[PDB]
Parts: C-alpha cells; structure tokens; sequence
C-alpha cells in the first residue's frame, strides 16, 4: 500500500457522517468548484532543516540502549532455557539438545534449509 | 472536464486549491478516498486514502 | 604482501593446563598440533594479504594478532603463550620516494658570494 | 645444438598458437578493408604508360649560356625554382645540357603494394639524369642543383607544350611540390580534375629527377666530406644526392627482396598502417616537423632485417615469415636496439649485416654498395619518440591478457596534438627580414652556419631545439617542435615557397613548444648544476653563460656548494613554463612572445583553499593532507590507548581526503564542506557472545561509541563528539554514526564493522522471499560496497596515487566535470574514480598521462568512445613495471556473458567496471537511470566531437565546463541566505568552532538531502539533480544551488488509475489518470518556501 494512508474512525456513525460529507463534497465539486476548500501545509523551514541535521538527545538515546538490552536479554534467556530445557513431545519423544543452541527457531529453518 | 467527481470503481475525487507562487503564470491537487472493508480487529471502519499530500 | 613485499613470518604458540585439572601436564595429540599449526597458518596468510606493510607494522605494534589467535582457536585447545618469533625479508619492491616520503611526512640556501 | 633449436622454435610456436589464429583473421581482416582494386591498378599504369609515351615524345637541346637561359625563363610563363643562394655567372663557368632519361616508377606502387587511402598516396616516377650531361666536378657547390632545376623546368615547359597539344589540360593540372619536404629538391605533381581522369582511384602522380648508379664517389660523398666551400661538411644534401643516385639498385634488389619472399606486400601495408597512425611519414623533420620514416625507409628497413642485424651477423628475420612475423620482428629490433647514442647498422646489399656499438649523435644506418647513410633525416628527438613508440608496441603486443589490436591499429593518435603528447606551448616569433636577421636574432647565422644549417627553418628549429633541451634537461623526458603554417605546395610562377604570415616572409605561422614531462622531476624548484672548484670549469663555465644573471653560487642543507638556480613556485602557471619563458626570452629573440593558456585557465579552474602561502603552493603538494594525517594518528594514538572491556582491533580510514579524492582542498575548521567528516571503521577483537539481532547489534554499537565519547569527554576535554545518524542503507535505521571534532579544525565519522554484519544480511537475504529478493540483494550490494571493498580500494588507491601523484587533480578535477553537468549525484563515487584512473594505468594508446589536460582529455575521450553495450572494462590497478591471469580474464568474461543475457539494453546495468578489488563488477553501477548513463556517455560524446570539429581554445573548454541546462523539463533556481566560500574553504576565515551544534547545523547546508528526499519520495516518476559543492558552484560568493527536472516518458504517457502508482495525479475522464505537474511544483515551492527564487518550466 504504498502512497496511501488509513483513517480510523471511532465509530459507524462518525464514518458514516465522513462519508456523507464527502459524497456531499464531490457533489459539490461537481456542481461548483469554488466553494472547495485550500490545503495549506506545515512549512518546513530552517528550523526543520536544522532539526534534520541536528544531533540526537544523549539521554533518549540512553533510555533507549538501557531498556532495549533489558527486554532483548530477557528473550535471549527465555528462547535458551526453552529450548535446552529438554522439550519433550506428547507421546514420549524427546528433541534433540546440543551444545550452545539458543534457537528453536534456528532448529527449524536449518531444517528447513537442508 | 469539470464533471469527473465518481469514478465507476467506486472513488470519490477531492480537489484542492493550492496557495499560488509568486512567479508561477488556482492549481489543484486531486486526492482519492474509498472506505476500507477487513476483518481486523485495529482495522476497523477505516478510510483508505489514495494520494497523499507532503 | 599487498604493496608486493615478500615476507616470511615465524610464530610460536604454547599449550596450559586448565585450573580443573590435576594432571600436571597438558599435551596435545597430533591431529591437535596439526589443526592448530593449519590455523595459525591461515590468519597469518589472510591477514597480511589483507593489510600492508605499513598498516601490517602498526598491527603488529599492539600484538592483537596473538589475541586474534586466541579468540579463534579457543575451539580447539588451552594456550598460554602464543608469539609471532620472527619477521624476515625475502626480495624489496622497486623504491619510491612517494611511498616512503608519504609515510614520513623541496629546500633552499644561503647565497654563498 | 640443431634438436634443441627446433624444440626451442616449437615452443615458440606453442606459446604462439592461439595469437597466430586470433592475428592471421585480423590482419586478413584488415587487408581485406584497405585493399584496392586490380581496376585502380589497371587504370593507373594504362595512365602512365601515356605519360610514358609524352615522357619518350619529349625532345633534347644542348650547351646554352645561364643568361640565355634566364632569357628563356622570363619569356615563358613558367618560373625555374633556384634554391637560395641563386647562382651567379662569377662563380658559375659552364652551361647546361639535357639528353633522354633514364625512366623508373619507384614508390610501393613500384613495389607492388597498392592501397586505398582517404587523402591520397604516391606512386614516384623517376627520371634520371645522364652521365654526359654530368660533368666530372658537377658536385662542387651547387652546381648539379641548378642543372637539376633547370632541367625540371625545361621539362616542365615542354610536357605542358605537350599536353597542350594532347588537349589534357582540361584533366591534367601541373604543380610543383617537395619529394619529402626537402627545400633543395623541388619535383612535380601532376594530379587530375573533376579516361585519363583517375579521381575516384584519388591518386597524384609525382615525377622526380635522378641520378645514375655509382656516377659521383662514395670517397668523397661521405657524411664527413665537405662539398661547399667559403672545415664542415653537408651530410644531408650528400645523402639527398646519393640515394638519388641509387634509387634503382635499391628496387632492384627489392624486388630480389620480393622474389624471395612472400607476404611481403601486406607487411609493408602494416608498417605503412603503423606509420599513419602514430603520425610518422617520410618528409622531413630537421625543418621543425615530424617524419622521415614511410614505407620506402620502411622497406629499406626489411630488406636490411632479413640480411641480419645482430651483434654476429645472425638471422633475425626469415623469408619463410608472415606479415605479422614481419611486423613483430622489426618491432622487437627497433625496441631493443638503440641507433643514435649507442651503435649503428652496416650490410652490403650488393656482406651479411652486422652492428657496430659507436655511436655518432644521428640514427645510423649503413649500406656498404654504394655507401649511404639512410636514417640522417629523422632527428634525435625522432628516433627517441620511435624508439619509445617502439617499446610501446612491445609492450601491446606482450600483453597476453589484454586484446588490444583496436588500440594498436585503430587509432590514429595525430587526429589530436594535445591528446597525443602532454604539453604544448604557443610562441609567435615576428623575425621580419633575412638582413633584419642580424638585429632580430639573438645567435649567429653566417657562412658555416648557413653550410651545416642550409635553411634558416632547419637553423631555427635545431637552437629552439638545443636552447630548450638545456634548458629543461631531466624535467621533461621528450622535447618536439611543431611548426604551425609550414607549406610545401606552391605554384610554378614562383621561384620558391613565398607567404607573408607570422610576421615575415617565411613559411610558418607561429611555433608549438611540445613536450612530454617527467611525472617526478616535474616541480622541482632548484636546477641543479655543476660542483665549486679551484678553477671554473668547462660545464660551469657554460652553466654561467647559458644563465647569467639567473646563475648563482648557493650551499645546501648538507652545506653542498654547487651551482644552482631557483625559481618560485606558482599554482597558476608552471616552474616550466617560468624556465621556458626565460631561455626562449633570453637565447632566441628579445621581441618573441610565449604562452601556454590552456594549462593557465586549467590551473585557474583549479580551486585555491583559504590557507597561508596557498597562492605560491605547487598541484602536486600535499601539507593539508600531511597534517590531516598527523591529526589522524594523535586520534588513533589517544583511540588505540583507551581501554574498553573487549580489546579492540582495527583502526582504519577509509576517507576520499585520504584517497587523494577530496574536491576543495581540507581546511582547518571548515565546517561546509560535504568531505569534512571522513568515515574510518574501526574493528574489533572476535567474540562468541555477539546479539544474534540486527537491531540489538546495532545499538550494542551505539553503547560501544556511547562509552567511548563518555571516556573521551572525561581524559580529553578539549575533544568535542556528538552523534549523528546515517540513513545511507536503507532499513537498517539504528546505524549512528559518532562524528569526533578535532582541536586542529578536523572531522571524522566512526562506523564499527564486525564479524555478525554480513552474517545477519545473509541470514536476512536466506529467510526474504523471492519478490523481496533484488531489492535486498542491491542493499547488501551497497552494504559491501561501502563497508569492506571501499577498504581495499582505499589502501591499494593510496599505493596507486603515491606511485602516481599525478591522479590526485585529475581525479579532484573529474569530479569538478561532472559537478557542472548534473551527474555525479545519481552515480557511485568509485565508480566515476575508475573512468577517472582507466587511461592513467591504462595508456595505450598515449603516453604515459604526466599532465592534468591531458589525463582529463583521456578520460572524457574513452568515456565517450566507450561502446559500453560490448567491451568491459578491466582494470589491473597494480604499481607499474597481484596481477590478473587468464583464468580470471575469462571469469570475468562469462560473467560479461551472463550480463548481456540479462541485460541488453541497459535496463538493469550499464557501465561494467571491473579490477581486482571487485570480481563482481556489477557491485557499483546500480542506483542510477539508464537514461543518466546515456546522457553521460552521450555528454563525453558531444565533448569529443566538438573537440575533433573547433580545435581547442578557451571558448570550446567554457563549453565544456558548463551546464547545459537543456534536455530537462524543469529547472528551479533556489538560494541560500548566508554565502558558504569562506565556510567551505575556497579564497576568492572561520577562526574556531561555536559553542552550539544548533549554530553548527544552521551552517551547514541541507540541500543534498533536499534533493535526495525529492528523489526518494518520487523515485518511480521523477530524476532529479542538483550541485552538493554550493561553495565552487554558486557564483562569486557561493549561495548559488539549482534544481532541474527529468519526466521518464513512461509517466509522461496516459496509463489507468491503480493503488500503487506513487506519483501526484489529475484524471482526464472516467479510467484514463496523468501526472499533476503544477501540484508537484506547488509542493516542491512550498518545501523551499523560504529559498525558492526562479523557477522555469517547457
């Protein structure tokens, strides 16, 4: 869906009222094209550009390494534990644990490679 | 040529009029809008929009 | 070498014992000596064709190419000391005043009447 | 012995095998498209036999009086062309004659060799002169000259008589010309109009007259025999007179030549070939031209070759040979064998040839039947350039890789002076009259000058020549002289060659001062001279009166007292052009004037950085790079002794200043500049606990540089960091980039490269799928292209330029090309470097590029001969004599197999640049419209073309270097409020850097990634370009950026409404949807709102 856009409403008759004005306005556009509305952008200007070619905040950064290695650790350990926790099927078969594989997933799409 | 407002589809056509240059010799913008039908649970009664502005 | 030098590399590499162990002595078996020879042999080779001689000196100052040796052949057995012993020339390229001028980082005198 | 030599000869021929298929089609090939016609033969000899008819109908006279003759002379309307000095009754006794001729053809017309040629040929008829008419001292000051010259006027007046008669004089038109631009023996052409007429054969028929075999005495026809008397001698004019002589001996045992042997005349046609298209012929070069050497010299050659040649009278060319065993046979002597300074050649072709090592100053070969000398026409300088040419084609045909026959035989490099040499300088040199010589010349011309220097252009060109060399010495490695306005046709109502351009009375227009520079020795600032002794010496003394008040006495660092002379530097014009100015000023004439104007405007074009001592600073300098890299390595020294946890590797710069490539050249604290911050990766030690995610790989990078611009901040206080985002390689958005500030005024970008990069794209590349599959396989095209390959390329180019400094302009300058025209911005960096080295590492056929003009010359030049849709490029990017053999040549070339069954038309690639840093070749050229590389092919094109049809002058180059500002739909001239020269570096001061990276930014222009967001948001519809250099390209003050349009004809046309078209839209009916161009330029002006001043549309 490239160069389109999605616009949620909140309810059915708000969609509904949206789509009746705009029916309303694409009559009104073919009836008499000057009542039509302007668009008028949000100019980006200088100060856009330097925030373009601005530096980034040190502390947001910061948070942002901090809570990202928290939560991508503790997935790291999950998907270890998981899978070298000796996971066993329903009728009495055991899958095969090896040295250092952290990864189910890699169990399966190296399968599925060979 | 002032009468395309509908396409057989099922789109609806909303012009803009732009604000002019100052050494340009107004100009309109054409965007398309059609409700979007899905199952989705975050997808509901939504507006597929065609043809955004910057 | 990459700026056409020819060179011959000597390197040295000692086996440990782990702090487990109690037998007081560690040896490696003959597949072991010759994998870990093979290997040594490779980062040499690799690396130097992927450096100069310039850059091979500046690597050669901090000794990370032992810890590279190291932290490659971790897989295969415990050392304590490993060295490169020597560095020998075989044949110089054709000398150029740019290259060595380059590295290094034209004068003018006194009017003697 | 014999068995061994014929195992030695069958592995010659083993290792000769494929190049005797590959060359016996080519050169049938060839023969086949320069071959004549029987019919040409046929018509032509059914000519001469007429002209023999007219030449047998001609009658004789006898004795007559000078003055008689004269009589004669004014009577009729044709003028007798006594050479300078004229005869006199005084010194003349006798009286004239003239019998039957004896009648030859010489030429290989007579040698059987006929071809077809766009401007004309020779086939030489000879007429020669009787031994009664001959008296027994006839060779004694000018005297059998005179009879020569009033014989051919006599004949002359008596064939016009005749043809008058025959009624020809409508086909037949009568000239006088110089067999070999020779000013003492004038002969005729006769030529035809538009059954006799042989116009579309576009031959012109010369006759000669000769002399008889062994009629004047070798003993005294020797080189070291004088002949004019007032004790030197005339070696010119008594080789002139003795192979006049014996022409005839020299066919007849040519066609003994030719009776034995058999592919002789397509050989012949190869070196005739050869010679027309280096440049080489067979007229004079002693008169301030080039030649010499044609096929009569040639064949001259061959004969000799086939009677030996060696130091032991052995057999170097067999009759049992072909025309390319021929070819390469000559070659291969005349590039091992030296004539001038070393040795020369003795055979008696009338006893198996031998050479003797002492050398005379003068190409030397000799044959013992009657005695000639038969290279003295072709100059020293001449046989250094042959002889160079010569090695050259060693050279091309030593190449085992390379194909290379294109540019050993399709390539006439004469088609441009200032493509085929390195420098050319304009003199004009108004002399006036030849008793106004004596006030107007600065040496001497008089009696034994006159007798070894016969004409005054043979005089002038030999001192230009001798005071040039002096004065250059070992600074240039070539030294010519081309005389611009030199003519050797004129009417037969003159006496001799008359013009009055340049000045005077003489026949040329102004001199070309041409040279071919030594790369190294080319800037020095001294020149240095002899030693200081007790008593001046004989080098010293003409040291000092060959520079006068130039010269001085100096000691040196070491306290070396010798004799030296110093000069200044300047960026704008040459130390040689400085030297050459003052000796052609000083040794020559006091009125001449000298200039070199191309080179000054290029030298000028050339940017100039706001740095002390900038106006007096060399091209070749390198002091901002110097201390740039001191800057570097304090870094690397306090980056190398910071600890981290993991112990780090790898600290390694990968910058175009570094590379030698930067634009405007790195000023301290210039912080406008694009090139200012420089990327260096730096590496670390291996590990096994690497994140496994891509996202998480990346911001472990950022914690990495995250603590060391916490470390650096807290030791190194005076170190400025921050950190800025790259957005370069699409997806991968957490690549941040630490951008360091120097105390010196420097800026480096750190990027870490590790073991899990390349892991992960591969990992990304197995599990996308097969839709996804090229976008993904051209990011990780880039990814490598930045990453690891820019790395080699950037050691091994370091290598490659301090072997070569002279790429550093060219390479800065190439850029400043394409700057201009619109296409460097879609095009990769390394990419546009490597057309930039190509004829550089590359120079057949040229020199050896050692000059800025011509390097740049090359490189437009191949880019627009480039037929890029057949042959690729290969680049063997080695130091000259890790190089590619043939198995990679033909990996290379089914790779080039599978590229032109995926892509024919250029729609998925264009440009295949390949070397060893690359075995991809298709690892660069991607990112770029096929119209783009089109356009600059076709750009190159136009710059050559123009140069082939208006010369070169600063008009044509202004043309060159501009924009074109046309074949765009719409342009749009914007503006920046604050002029950037001073910020970027370029004088027509930023002292330190502010407190605020806010203000930092605010300096800093946003235009690039302007233009590129434009391109990114309207990829699929739209091509744009701009200047990222607003500091060189915005005018005098540098605030100057422009914005011009491409529509693709594809969005250009009508096509149906979709969902996915990513393009500004208007319908025209109820289906049919085109594009909304005044809603794109509506929302390009509102995005430059502030800046946007014209704007243009067609």
């Amino acid at each position: 869906p490239r160069n389109t856009a999605l616009l949620k409403f909140v309810d059915a008759a708000s969609i509904n009222n949206c789509w009746n004005a705009l029916k309303k306005y694409s009559n009104l556009h073919a009836k008499h094209p000057n009542e039509l509305f302007e668009w008028t952008y949000t100019t980006p200007s200088f100060t856009t550009f330097v925030n373009f070619y601005k530096p980034l905040d040190i502390d947001y950064l910061k948070e942002d390494i901090h809570t990202h290695m928290a939560i991508f650790e503790q997935r790291e350990a999950q998907a270890q534990e998981d899978v070298q926790s000796s996971i066993v099927d329903e009728d009495g078969f055991t899958l095969v644990v090896g040295k250092n594989t952290k990864s189910l997933n890699s169990i399966r799409k190296k399968i599925l490679n060979k | 040529i002032e009468d395309i407002s509908a396409m057989k589809n099922g789109f609806i056509v909303v012009p803009f009029k732009l604000p002019d240059h100052k050494a340009l010799p107004a100009s309109l913008h054409f965007m398309f809008a059609k409700r979007h039908q899905s199952s989705n649970s975050n997808e509901s009664d939504c507006l597929f929009l065609v043809n955004l502005p910057l | 070498t990459s700026d056409d030098y020819v060179l011959r590399i000597f390197a040295i590499a000692f086996t440990r014992k782990q702090a487990n162990q109690v037998k007081r002595h560690s040896y490696a078996q003959s597949s072991h000596i010759r994998a870990i020879r093979k290997v040594i042999s490779e980062i040499l080779t690799k690396e130097v064709q992927g450096s100069t001689l310039a850059q091979l000196t500046s690597k050669l100052i901090p000794e990370v190419i032992n810890k590279e040796i190291e932290n490659a052949t971790k897989d295969i057995f415990p050392l304590q000391n490993i060295h490169v012993r020597k560095v020998k020339l075989l044949k110089q390229p054709k000398f150029d005043v740019g290259a060595l001028m380059a590295l290094h980082g034209e004068e003018k005198g006194k009017k003697v009447t | 012995t014999a068995t061994e030599s014929y195992d030695i000869h069958i592995a010659r021929e083993t290792a000769e095998l494929f190049k005797s298929n590959i060359f016996k089609l080519q050169i049938d090939e060839l023969l086949e498209q320069v071959k004549l016609k029987q019919k040409h033969v046929l018509k032509v000899e059914k000519f001469l036999h007429k002209l023999y008819d007219i030449l047998q109908e001609i009658p004789d006279w006898e004795e007559k009086s000078l003055a008689e003759v004269d009589s004669f002379f004014k009577n009729k309307i044709v003028s007798v062309p006594f050479v300078d000095p004229k005869p006199i009754p005084q010194n003349t006794n006798y009286k004239f004659n003239y019998k039957k001729p004896d009648i030859s053809l010489i030429g290989s017309f007579a040698l059987k060799a006929g071809i077809y040629q766009p401007n004309g040929s020779s086939i030489d008829t000879l007429l020669t002169m009787p031994k009664e008419l001959f008296e027994k001292k006839d060779f004694l000051n000018f005297r059998c000259l005179h009879k020569r010259s009033v014989y051919l006027a006599y004949l002359t007046h008596h064939l016009l008589i005749l043809l008058k008669k025959d009624k020809l004089d409508s086909f037949l038109q009568l000239e006088y010309s110089y067999f070999d631009n020779d000013p003492l023996l004038p002969i005729l052409r006769i030529s035809c109009s538009k059954d006799y007429n042989f116009y579309k054969t576009r031959f012109s028929i010369n006759l000669l007259i000769g002399f008889p075999y062994k009629v004047f005495e070798p003993k005294k026809l020797l080189p070291n025999r004088n002949c004019i008397r007032i004790l030197p001698a005339t070696p010119l004019y008594n080789f002139s007179v003795l192979s006049s002589s014996t022409h005839e001996n020299y066919l007849k045992y040519l066609y003994k030549t030719k009776k034995q042997t058999e592919s002789f005349v397509e050989a012949t046609v190869l070196g005739r070939l050869w010679l027309q298209q280096r440049g080489f012929s067979s007229n004079m070069s002693h008169s301030g031209s080039l030649g010499g050497f044609g096929t009569f010299e040639f064949t001259i050659l061959m004969a000799a070759l086939l009677n030996g040649g060696g130091i032991n009278s052995n057999k170097i060319l067999l009759h049992g040979f072909s025309s390319y065993q021929l070819f390469k046979g000559v070659i291969k002597y005349l590039a091992t064998m030296d004539l001038c300074h070393d040795g020369h050649l003795q055979f008696h072709s009338n006893p198996a040839s031998k050479y003797i090592d002492e050398g005379f100053q003068t190409p030397t070969l000799f044959d013992k039947s009657t005695k000639v000398n038969i290279l003295t026409k072709m100059t020293v300088s001449s046989y250094q350039i042959l002889k160079e040419y010569a090695g050259e084609t060693l050279r091309m045909l030593n190449n085992v890789v390379q194909d290379q026959f294109s540019n050993i035989f399709l390539t006439n490099i004469s088609r441009f002076d200032n493509l085929k040499y390195d420098l050319c300088y304009d003199v004009q040199l108004p002399l006036g009259k030849y008793n106004n010589l004596e006030t107007s010349l600065a040496a001497t011309f008089g009696s034994m000058e006159r007798v070894k220097f016969i004409t005054l252009e043979n005089f002038l060109a030999h001192k230009i020549t001798n005071v040039a060399r002096y004065a250059l010495g070992d600074r240039i490695k070539y030294i010519q002289i081309e005389m611009v306005g030199q003519k050797s046709d004129f009417p037969i109502t003159k006496r001799k060659v008359y013009s009055n351009t340049g000045g005077n009375h003489f026949n040329f227009d102004f001199v070309r001062v041409k040279l071919i520079v030594n790369p190294s020795e080319c800037d020095k600032l001294v020149t240095k001279g002899p030693a200081h002794s007790e008593t001046m010496s004989t080098e010293a003394a003409v040291f000092k009166n060959f520079w006068g008040i130039k010269s001085s006495l100096r000691r040196f660092k070491d306290g070396s007292i010798t004799h030296c002379c110093v000069w200044s530097t300047s960026s704008s014009e040459p130390i040689i052009s400085s030297i050459v100015n003052f000796a052609l000023q000083k040794h020559v004439s006091k009125k001449a004037q000298i200039s070199n104007e191309t080179i000054k405007k290029f030298h000028n074009f050339l940017p100039l950085p706001n740095l002390p001592s900038s106006a007096k600073t060399s091209v070749l300098n390198l002091s901002s790079f110097f201390n740039l890299k001191k800057s570097f390595d304090d870094l690397y020294k306090i980056i190398f002794q910071m600890k981290l946890p993991l112990s780090v590797k790898s600290i390694l710069p990968v910058g175009s200043a570094f590379r030698y490539t930067s634009l405007c050249q790195p000023v301290p604290f210039a912080y406008s500049d694009p090139d200012f911050f420089q990327d260096v990766i730096l590496e670390f030690e291996t590990s096994p606990k690497w994140p496994d995610e891509i996202t998480s790989l990346e911001k472990a990078k950022t914690a990495f540089l995250l603590k060391i611009q916490e470390e650096l901040s807290a030791n190194s206080s005076t170190y400025r960091s921050f950190f800025s985002r790259d957005e370069s390689i699409p997806y991968n958005l957490e690549i941040v980039t630490l951008n360091i500030l120097t105390p010196e005024g420097y800026g480096f970008k750190f990027r870490v490269l590790t073991e899990r990069d390349e892991i992960l794209y591969l990992r990304a590349i197995a599990n996308a799928r097969n839709e996804l599959k090229p976008e993904l396989e051209a990011t990780f095209l880039k990814f490598t292209a930045k990453y690891l390959a820019s790395v080699r390329h950037t050691r091994t180019l370091e290598n490659i330029s301090h072997s070569y400094q002279f790429y550093s302009p060219v390479v800065r300058l190439f850029k400043r090309w394409l700057d201009t025209h619109l296409l460097l911005g879609h095009i990769t960096d390394e990419l546009a470097e490597l057309i930039a080295i190509k004829p550089f590492v590359d120079p057949a056929p040229y020199f050896i590029p050692g000059s800025l003009e011509n390097g740049f010359l090359k490189v437009l030049k191949f880019i627009s001969q480039w037929n890029w849709k057949d042959d690729p490029l290969i680049l063997d990017l080695v130091k000259p004599e890790e190089r590619l053999t043939l198995a990679q040549y033909k990996g290379i070339q089914m790779n080039f197999t599978n590229l032109r069954n995926s892509d024919p038309n250029g729609t998925h690639l264009q440009f295949f640049v390949a070397s060893k840093n690359d075995p991809s070749g298709i690892l660069y050229s991607s990112g770029i419209p096929l119209p783009i590389a089109t356009r600059l092919t076709a750009l190159a094109k136009v710059a050559v073309n123009l140069l082939q049809t208006h010369g070169l002058n600063q008009q044509t180059i202004n043309l060159l270097f501009t924009p074109g500002l046309k074949d765009y739909d719409f342009v749009v001239d914007l503006r920046t409020p604050i002029g950037l020269k001073s910020s970027c570096g370029i004088l027509s001061a930023p002292s330190n850097f502010p407190e605020n990276l806010n203000d930092l930014s605010e300096k800093m222009d946003p235009t690039y990634q302007l233009v590129k967001y434009l391109n990114l948001k309207y990829k699929n519809s739209l091509i744009l370009s701009s200047r990222k250099y607003i500091g060189v390209n915005g005018g005098e003050k540098g605030d100057k950026n422009v914005i011009t349009g491409l529509i693709k004809p594809l969005f250009k046309g009508a096509h149906k409404f979709r969902v996915n078209l990513d393009c500004n839209v208007k319908p025209v009916d109820d289906e049919n949807v085109i594009l909304n161009k005044e809603a794109i330029f509506h929302e390009i002006a509102a995005f430059g709102n502030d800046m946007v001043i014209n704007f243009e549309t067609d």
